[PDB]
């Protein structure tokens, strides 16, 4: 265990590291391509079908 | 204060036949004439317009001229005529205003308290909303101007009259329209939006580009003012307003999926309603 | 100083570089709100004094090099953004 992974045993404990992150969102990086569902929406409805 | 004028349609036409008058000279020729209109409220309307003699050199831009005489007789006819209308103001036809424009409206102020001035523009080559207005008051600065006096900006409209409506809409049959399109306009208008958005910054790039190097003067005016504008500037995507767009947005979702739901319900009914009409007078036919 | 991206400052750099003690800042802060040259706002649970407006104040050269980088920037992402609505819909809107 020491090897193939960590878990190095210092004083009385096998011991863990950090195992998180930070979890970023824009949520406008869709606001160009929500924009072009919507253009698409009015465009098939418009269309004389 | 006025705070907005009401144009008719029947004047910025009855300007355009007076540079059509006057415009076999081409290279350039100023019409200056004389509004009319109703000292109406706070507000302000604009009816009529005539014009009047004005000529203009190149170089030493104060040497120009309106004929009073002119002025009173023509006027005098058009208050025999007609005694419901007395004048507001003035116009030029100058795409931009000139240097010699405020004299112009220091003479007139002497007919109306409050003489107003109309630019318009026989040439838009914006496609935008022509045919602006402004009014001059004192502005004295902490430089020491004796008196700083500009223009200021007014908002303007074209107005609207029950008969004009008949006359003006007849004369657009010549070209094709869509006014009953609806979000036919509506995309364009976005389109005629940033149009004009991308248009303001190229301008101001270029009077920014020439005050940053070289010439131009650098004055206490629009560098700060300008500096205000960027103050603004909304952080768009940041904590909270992220639960603006997932909260509103998905009602008006709703709203379109319910009423595609029906929409497609209706649409179903013509089916059947033909089916049923197609085969049937089919079969007792044969 | 800072581009008004975390503009919510909070009261030790004000306590540093005013070198006022900290329980000052406060009354400090509040005097220039009510003269009337900054309009942000005071909270105490973090004790992070937000910042909206700032007034104008006269700048130079590299001021102006710098707001053309920024102008330039915004110009001509608008222009880009605005083809890309017309891209989407070319027969579309007539």
């Amino acid at each position: 265990y020491a090897k193939k992974r960590g878990w190095v045993l210092g004083p009385n404990n096998y011991y863990s590291f950090a195992s998180q992150q930070q979890k970023p969102e824009d949520t406008t990086i869709p606001s160009t391509e929500l924009a072009k569902q919507v253009i698409e929406y009015a465009r098939q409805l418009e269309m004389i079908v | 204060a006025v705070q907005k004028v009401v144009v008719h349609p029947l004047v910025l036409l009855s300007v355009v036949d007076h540079f059509n008058r006057i415009g076999k000279v081409g290279n350039q020729k100023r019409v200056v004439g004389v509004l009319l209109g109703s000292w109406q409220k706070k507000v302000l309307d604009v009816s009529n317009s005539f014009a009047v003699p004005f000529d203009e050199d190149d170089k030493d831009d104060s040497v120009w001229f309106l004929d009073h005489d002119y002025l009173e007789n023509m006027y005098g006819m058009f208050k025999k005529v007609n005694a419901r209308e007395r004048i507001v103001g003035w116009y030029h036809t100058g795409p931009k205003l000139h240097k010699n424009d405020i004299a112009i409206n220091e003479l007139m102020k002497r007919y109306c308290p409050n003489s107003v001035l109309v630019i318009i523009d026989v040439k838009p080559k914006d496609l935008g909303l022509p045919t602006e207005a402004y009014i001059s008051v004192e502005e004295v600065h902490d430089d020491g101007t004796p008196t700083s006096k500009t223009f200021e900006h007014v908002t303007s409209e074209i107005g609207a009259e029950e008969a004009e409506e008949v006359g003006v809409e007849h004369l657009l049959r010549d070209i094709k329209d869509t006014t009953v399109g609806t979000l036919s306009q509506r995309i364009t208008n976005q389109v005629h939006g940033l149009k004009g958005l991308n248009s303001k910054l190229l301008d101001i790039r270029s009077y920014l580009e020439k005050v940053a190097t070289g010439k131009l003067p650098i004055n206490h005016q629009i560098i700060y003012q300008l500096q205000d504008v960027f103050n603004l500037l909304p952080d768009v995507s940041l904590q909270e307003f992220v639960k603006a767009f997932y909260l509103k947005t998905n009602d008006q979702m709703v709203v379109v999926y319910l009423a595609s739901l029906i929409r497609s319900v209706v649409a179903l009914h013509n089916l059947i309603n033909n089916k049923i009409a197609n085969r049937d007078a089919e079969k007792k036919e044969g | 100083t800072r581009p008004a991206n975390h503009r919510q400052l909070t009261f030790e750099e004000i306590a540093k570089s005013a070198k006022i003690t900290v329980n000052e800042v406060e009354l400090l802060v509040m005097k220039a709100l009510s003269v009337g040259l900054v309009k942000g706002s005071i909270d105490e649970v973090d004790k992070r004094v937000h910042m909206t407006w700032v007034q104008p104040r006269v700048l130079d050269l590299q001021q102006i090099k710098g707001m053309k980088d920024r102008l330039e920037f915004w110009c001509t992402d608008v222009k880009s953004m605005e083809m890309l609505v017309e891209h989407q819909a070319h027969d579309i809107l007539t």
